[PDB]
Parts: structure tokens; C-alpha cells; sequence
């Protein structure tokens, strides 16, 4: 009971206006202990959750005065809470206690976070590692399920600022999901209010994280694993509620594009980011192929001045996110364009710096080929390329100077024979398929007589070594990176903006849309289908889209079911009208697709072909009424 | 601040009817933008038919009362929000109402304390100077009873007698306020000592509206 009654004074003496009074000091010696009583199991549960209510509690009274210090160790406590490097020493319970603790910390002041750079970067790269980490290597749900709870708070509250970091985690969810049985259905469940809240966050999206050039394409990615995630077959590997809220999804994405759509004049419509990106990620699928045809139909997109060898090897110089590595690294093994081989390292910067940071930094711009002989003139030119970066000082070598780039003066054989054996120590050490360790004295007494018929100074391959050495290796796909695996080390305008939406990913939606609607047994889900189908059938008449406008309709026309001797008008095609529901229910909207349409030429000659049929064979079971042009009828007195 | 209501709603509908309001309130809050018109006695009304009901098991009654702690400690309910005293009348009149049924997970009597750190924070709060006294009469009636009961641990006893000392300190404090009755006329006794009673546990296994 006396640690009840404590934890009740701190309460009350912390959250009166004199708690404000209290030193910015003696609150994390307070939090350190009140804290410690949460994490501890052994106790009562019952002063556990007064524990939970008193930490809620108190940090609603701390995180209020942000509007200094305390805050500043309090982020770094709940850094090593939740991050998985405490993992052995912290158990489930406070690992999660901390998680929606950092939740509601967030939560209640956290438009006002921008402003403040401290707290921001260390809520940048050491906190997001653990929300990045425990969706891969996490199994019970609870965690899982408070994990994203914490970074739909992050979505939809901080999403504006805190840009790229938004990348690499959101597009591993499709990872997993995409790609456990009940950790799908919770990550559907949870990531539904990203789209929900938000009143237009896709539309956000394309504007800001699409066709900005840095940033990848997430909301296409994003549409194209929903709509995969629609059909009934993904119940197999998913759960009977997963397709419900993809279908909210997905209606609430038209029916947002159709709130936006209320009152616009067709006549006053009649991107400048996306023209270029168009060509610039079309390249990339050239150059991700043979790409031998593709260098001429670079320079015809007017990206480069002229077709010499010197202004491709700089356009490959620049991008280094871009291209596919190894595509590019077999480029430059082909043997016919030596000339290239030769001027593109040319460019390179050898001046004062080491050997060893020019191989980390060289390794990164290709991967190493596996080919025997096609490696022997690039593993040839790293060592040629150094002789005229370096001006040759022939007086001036001497051993004195130690830690020193000047004094070696190599010839082609002595950075040849260098560079081959340097390349060997990643095999030798860092890889785990050598069992049997090989010993550096052997290694460096290889090199006899190699300077130039003489020895290399120990004392740079000593600290070579060392340098090396840092990064071994134990026993490759992305094994997660300690630098975070990012270089941050280092109304009528909206509407022409999201123009470019349905050129990309609409066929897919239609499909999406179809293809439910018929297995669908229910009226209520198929009336709202049917519904959402005229919406993107309105929306498909601004635009021009006369493939999407076509199908649309073709595929309505075969589902209303129209293309025993007779007698009130009895026929072997009306008990079929009059039995099936959704033949009633699809015919009503597309005669109104049929009545709202403005323009005349959109249709196509087979869908003219199809609606002369529909009214003639009407006419041909006596259904509706013959004179429909009376008028014309009294004029000719017939 | 629209948001917290859907989410959270999110982790109680996780319970497998009696939770048909909350699908029918996720359908209601998807697109409002704020909290103006919506008729704010609903928006917590499957919340306190949650914790009233005693037939469902306790569980999902643990999760509603944390989720209702949170829904507090933002203060989302705001002053502009319409009928705000009915819905706070109402969420004290459906908290000393609870029941509870056994279960194997957690222990009612670690749950009960968050009934009572609710109540102290709905009492303590300015929002309780606008509660009635029908209901405040029966929160206090209601913590009486957990203080006297012998048969919950003495921990939640300890928080029992906690609270009350606490609300002693706001239900007095408006007696500064309030403003002598009559105009000092001579009085004569004439109403009983023993009238009224302790109540009998009810939160557990088994001139007033102004």
C-alpha cells in the first residue's frame, strides 16, 4: 500500500500548479523510480495499472509545458525503452507500455514539434528504427497492433514534414502484405484510418511524394496491392474481413474524387513535374534490359548535348539511386566500348585520399561481376587510372613520413598487384564460406618484391588492415544498415494535378471494380458496387479515356443478361429480367449513363453496335412501346 | 481530434450484437472534419451500453474503460461541443451502474481501480461542477461501498479511501461559493438521522436532477 499511496503523491504534487515549480532535474530522478514501478513485474497488477494511469497522467502534465531538458532525457528513455537493442533486458509489457505511452506523448502536442530541431532529430533516426524494426521481427499481436497504432498517430498528425523517412517503412507493409495469418488481418485493419482521416491523403501523396524526383511511387504501389487485396481469391491467404476494407477503401477514394467533382465547367479545362518523369522512369527499364539500343534513345529525349563517350560517362557519374547496378556493371564489362572503360574513371578525384576509401567508395557504385575474364580490364584500369590523378615527385620518396599518400610513387604493376590483392581480403575475412582462416603475415609476405621488385611499406598495409577490419563479418539481401539505410547522414488546379491518375492505374480500378460485383449474392454490398461503378462512370465523361468509357458500359450491357412459345408480354427473355435482381438493377444506371453523356463522338462503333440491340430485342419481346416519335407520326397524318 | 473517436475504435471493435454502434459510429465519423453537430451523448453512447451491461464479459469491459480514460485525458470533449453536460451526465450515471463477470485474464479487482481514477478525474475536472445531484450521490455511494467491502484486496481499498479523501476537498469547496439559504429565521429539527443507508455492492462478480 505505501507504494500506492507514494505514486498518489507524486500525482497529485506533479500535476498542481506547483508542480510546475519543480526543478527541470529532479522530474527524470522522479520518472526514473515511478517508471521503474510500471516495468516491474513482480508487484501486484493492480499497482501496475495505477502505475499505467499515473504515467498517462504525468505525461499529459509534461508534454503540456512544451508550448527543457527533462523532455530531451525523457525521448532518450523512451528510446532505450522501446528500441530492440534493450530487447533481452525489457519484457513485452513495458516494451509496449512504452509504445503507447510515446503514443499519447506525441498525440497530444505534436503539431508544435516541428519547430524545436533537437527533440526532431532524435525523433527522426534512432526512434523510427524500432517502428521500422518490429514489423519484421515481431510475432505476438499485441505489440504489432501498438506499433501501428503509433505510426498512424505519426501519419496522420506528422505526415507533412517528416517526408522521406515516410518511404522505407511504408512500402515494407506491402512486404509482408502483398507478399503470418493474423498479422495481415491487422495491418489492413490498422492502416485503414491512414486513408480514412486524412480528407484526401492519396491526392497529398501524388502531389508531394510522386512526382517529386527524389521520392519513389507509393500511392500507384499503393492502388496496385489494394485492388490485387480486392478479390475474393486473396481469402485464401487472408481473412473473411480483409476484403471489406479494401472495397471502404477503394469507395471512399472515388467517392472523395467525386466530392471534389461537384461544380466544374467542362469547357474552362480546355503536368509540369511528371512530363519529364514519364521518359525519366521509362529509361530506367531500357537500361534495365540489354541496354545497348537504348543509349541512342537517351540522347534523342533532349537529356544530353551530344553522343561523345565523355557526356554518357559523366550521365552515369551522376545517378547512383537510379539505374540498376548490376545492369550497369555489365555494361561496363562488354569489351567494345573500351573508350568508354578508359574516359569514364578518368573523372574521378584521387587527391589526397587513401586506397582504401577508394575501393569502400567504388564497391558501392557497381556490384563486384562474377565473370571470369570480363573483370581482367576494369580489375586493370582501377590500378591504371591512379598514375595521372597522382603528379609523379620522384625526389621526394622516403619512409620518414608516416601516414603518408606522397611518398609511394607506383608504377602500372605496383597499384595492379595492390589492387588485386585488396580485393581478395573481403573474400578472405568478411565472407563465412572460408572456413579455413587464412593468416595476414602470409598475405602481406605474398608481396615480396612487389614496389617495383622491392617490398610495399608494412606500415600502409598495417593500416590498411586496420582500417579494414572494422566491418567483419559473421554467419546479401538488406540486413538492415546502422546508418539508418538512408542518406540522411550524409479547384481547378487540383483536379488537372490528378488528371494523370487514371492514365496510369484506371483499367486496373475497373477491374477491380468488376469481377466482385457478379459473385456478390448480397444486395446491399452489390447496390453500393453498382453505385461506385456510375461514379467512375461520371467521372470517366470529363475526361477523354474512350477505352475505359467503351468497356464499361460493353461489360454492363453483356451483365444485364439480354445479348418457350410467347403470349402480357410472356418471353424467354423477360422471366430471365424479372428473376435476376441485378439485371433489373444494372439496365436503370446505364440508360442514365446514356442520358447524362454530353459529348457524342466518345462512343465506339461496337458499343453503337451494341445498344441498337437491347432496344430491338425490347422491341422484339412487345416490352416498350412502339411510337416513340409521335409527333413525327401526326405530322405525316400516319 | 476527430480522429481519437474512430481510432481506439479500431482496437474495441477487436472483440470476438451488442457492438453494432460502433460499425454504425465508424460509418458516421468518416467524413466530418470536427466535432460540431453530431449529437454528443451518441458518440459515447455503445461506449457506457458497454460498460452498463453486465452479461458480456470483462475483458472488452477493461479495454472500453481504458479507451474512455483516454478519451478524458485529451479533453476532446470540448465546451463547444453540443449537449456536453447530458453526455457527461450520462457516462457518471452509466459508470455507477457497473457490473462485471469472471474471467480468467486480469482480475476485476485490478479493474475496478480504473473506475474509480475515472471517477476522481471526472470529479476533480471543472466538468464535474456540472454533474447533478442524483448522480453524484451515487458515484459517492459507490465508492463508499468499494471502501467498505472487506472482500476486495486492501490495495484497491487504499485507492478507495484515496478518492475520498480527495473528493471531500471538491465537493466542500463549493460551499464557498454558494450563498446562505432563508434569511437566518429561527429553525426547528424535523427531519430523521438514519433515514438513508450504506448501499450494498453492486460493482462486482455475481429536486435531485438540478
Amino acid at each position: 500500500s505505501v507504494l500506492l499511496k507514494v505514486v498518489f503523491l507524486l500525482r497529485s504534487i506533479v500535476d498542481s500548479p506547483y508542480g510546475d515549480l519543480l526543478s527541470n532535474s529532479i522530474i527524470y530522478d522522479v520518472l526514473q523510480t515511478i517508471l521503474s514501478l510500471a516495468c516491474n513485474n513482480r508487484r501486484s497488477e493492480v499497482l501496475r495499472n495505477a502505475a499505467q494511469s499515473t504515467m498517462i497522467a504525468v505525461t499529459v502534465k509534461i508534454f503540456s509545458k512544451l508550448k527543457l531538458p527533462v523532455v530531451r532525457q525523457y525521448l532518450n528513455l523512451l528510446l532505450s525503452l522501446i528500441a530492440p537493442e534493450n530487447e533481452l533486458k525489457h519484457s513485452y509489457s513495458t516494451r509496449i507500455f512504452g509504445l503507447e505511452l510515446i503514443q499519447t506523448a506525441l498525440e497530444i502536442s505534436g503539431d508544435r514539434l516541428q519547430l524545436y530541431p533537437r527533440l526532431f532529430t532524435l525523433i527522426s533516426d534512432p526512434i523510427f528504427k524500432s517502428i521500422l524494426f518490429i514489423i519484421q521481427n515481431t510475432t505476438k499481436l499485441s505489440l504489432l497492433q501498438a506499433t501501428l497504432q503509433l505510426f498512424t498517430t505519426l501519419v496522420v498528425i506528422l505526415g507533412n514534414n517528416l517526408q522521406l523517412q515516410i518511404e522505407l517503412t511504408l512500402t515494407r507493409i506491402f512486404s509482408i502484405l502483398l507478399d503470418p495469418s493474423i498479422i495481415k488481418e491487422l495491418l489492413i485493419e490498422q492502416i485503414s484510418i491512414l486513408w480514412t482521416r486524412s480528407p484526401s491523403f492519396f491526392t497529398s501523396t501524388f502531389i508531394n511524394f510522386d512526382c517529386n524526383l527524389d521520392r519513389a511511387d507509393v500511392s500507384i504501389n499503393f492502388l496496385k496491392a489494394l485492388t490485387k487485396l480486392a478479390l475474393p481469391e486473396s481469402a485464401l491467404t487472408t481473412t473473411e474481413s480483409v476484403p471489406p476494407i479494401c472495397l471502404e477503401g477503394l469507395v471512399s477514394l472515388v467517392d472523395d474524387m467525386f466530392d471534389h467533382m461537384k461544380d466544374i465547367d467542362r469547357e474552362e479545362f480546355g503536368l509540369k513535374k511528371r512530363d519529364r518523369k514519364t521518359e525519366f522512369i521509362e529509361c530506367t527499364n531500357a537500361f534495365n534490359e540489354k541496354p545497348k539500343k537504348g543509349i541512342p534513345m537517351l540522347i534523342e529525349k533532349g537529356f544530353i548535348a551530344s553522343d561523345s563517350d565523355k557526356d554518357i560517362a559523366e550521365f552515369l557519374f551522376n545517378n547512383n539511386n537510379r539505374m540498376n547496378k548490376k545492369t550497369i556493371g555489365l555494361l561496363l564489362c562488354h569489351p567494345d566500348k573500351v573508350s568508354l572503360l578508359n574516359e569514364y574513371i578518368r573523372l574521378f578525384d584521387f587527391s589526397g585520399l587513401r586506397v582504401d576509401e577508394a575501393i569502400r567508395i567504388l564497391l558501392t557504385k557497381f556490384r563486384l561481376p562474377g565473370e571470369s575474364q570480363q573483370i581482367e580490364r576494369i580489375i586493370e584500369a582501377f590500378s591504371s587510372a591512379y598514375c595521372e590523378n597522382q603528379d609523379y615527385d620522384p625526389s621526394k620518396i622516403s619512409d620518414n613520413a608516416e601516414d603518408d599518400i606522397s611518398t609511394v610513387q607506383p608504377d602500372a604493376d605496383s597499384v595492379f598487384i595492390l589492387s588485386y590483392s585488396i580485393i581478395m581480403l573481403n573474400t578472405d575475412l568478411h565472407n563465412p564460406q572460408v572456413k579455413e582462416h587464412m593468416s595476414f603475415e602470409d598475405y602481406s609476405g605474398n608481396l615480396k618484391g612487389c614496389c617495383n621488385h622491392k617490398d610495399f611499406p608494412f606500415w600502409y598495409l598495417d593500416r590498411i588492415y586496420c582500417s579494414i577490419r572494422d566491418k567483419e563479418i559473421v554467419m546479401n539481401e538488406k540486413w538492415f544498415e546502422d546508418a539508418w539505410n538512408n542518406l540522411i547522414s550524409s479547384p481547378l488546379e487540383l483536379l488537372n494535378f490528378d488528371r494523370a491518375i487514371f492514365k496510369q492505374v484506371g483499367p486496373s480500378i475497373v477491374s477491380t471494380l468488376f469481377n466482385i460485383y457478379v459473385v456478390a449474392s448480397d444486395d446491399h454490398i452489390s447496390t453500393r458496387m453498382i453505385t461506385s461503378l456510375d461514379k467512375c462512370s461520371y467521372i470517366s465523361a470529363f475526361f477523354d479515356f474512350k477505352d475505359l468509357f467503351n468497356d464499361i458500359l460493353n461489360s454492363i450491357a453483356k451483365g444485364t443478361t439480354l445479348i418457350m412459345p410467347l403470349v402480357i408480354p410472356v418471353s424467354t427473355d423477360a422471366v430471365r429480367f424479372g428473376r435476376s435482381f441485378k439485371g433489373q438493377l444494372n439496365t436503370v444506371v446505364f440508360f442514365r449513363i446514356i442520358r447524362r453523356n454530353k459529348d457524342p463522338k466518345i462512343f465506339s462503333k461496337e458499343l453503337w453496335l451494341n445498344i441498337v440491340n437491347i432496344i430491338l430485342t425490347l422491341y422484339e419481346d412487345l416490352i416498350l412501346s412502339p411510337d416513340i416519335f409521335p409527333d413525327l407520326q401526326k405530322r405525316l397524318k400516319l | 481530434p476527430v480522429t481519437i473517436i474512430i481510432k481506439e475504435c479500431i482496437n474495441l471493435s477487436t472483440a470476438m450484437p451488442f457492438l453494432s454502434g460502433f460499425i454504425q459510429l465508424r460509418l458516421m465519423l468518416n467524413k466530418l472534419k470536427n466535432l460540431d453537430n453530431i449529437d454528443s451523448l451518441t458518440i459515447l453512447q455503445p461506449f457506457l451500453l458497454i460498460v452498463s451491461t453486465s452479461s458480456i464479459s470483462g475483458y472488452i469491459t477493461s479495454l472500453a474503460l481504458d479507451s474512455l480514460q483516454k478519451f478524458f485525458t485529451l479533453n476532446i470533449i470540448n465546451e463547444s461541443s453540443q449537449n456536453y453536460i447530458g453526455a457527461h451526465r450520462a457516462t457518471v450515471n452509466a459508470l455507477t451502474h457497473c457490473r462485471f463477470e469472471g474471467s480468467q485474464q486480469l482480475s476485476d479487482d485490478s479493474v475496478l481501480l480504473k473506475v474509480v481514477f475515472l471517477l476522481r478525474s471526472i470529479v476533480d475536472s471543472p466538468y464535474g461542477d456540472l454533474l447533478s445531484n442524483s448522480i453524484i450521490y451515487d458515484v459517492l455511494q459507490t465508492i463508499l461501498s468499494l471502501a467498505c467491502n472487506n472482500r476486495r484486496s486492501e490495495v484497491l481499498r487504499n485507492a478507495a479511501q484515496s478518492t475520498m479523501i480527495a473528493v471531500t476537498v471538491k465537493i466542500f469547496s463549493k460551499l464557498k461559493t454558494i450563498e446562505p439559504v432563508n434569511v437566518n429565521q429561527i429553525y426547528i429539527n424535523d427531519e430523521s438521522y438514519t433515514n438513508d443507508v450504506l448501499k450494498a455492492d453492486t460493482i462486482g462478480t455475481n429536486y435531485a436532477d438540478d
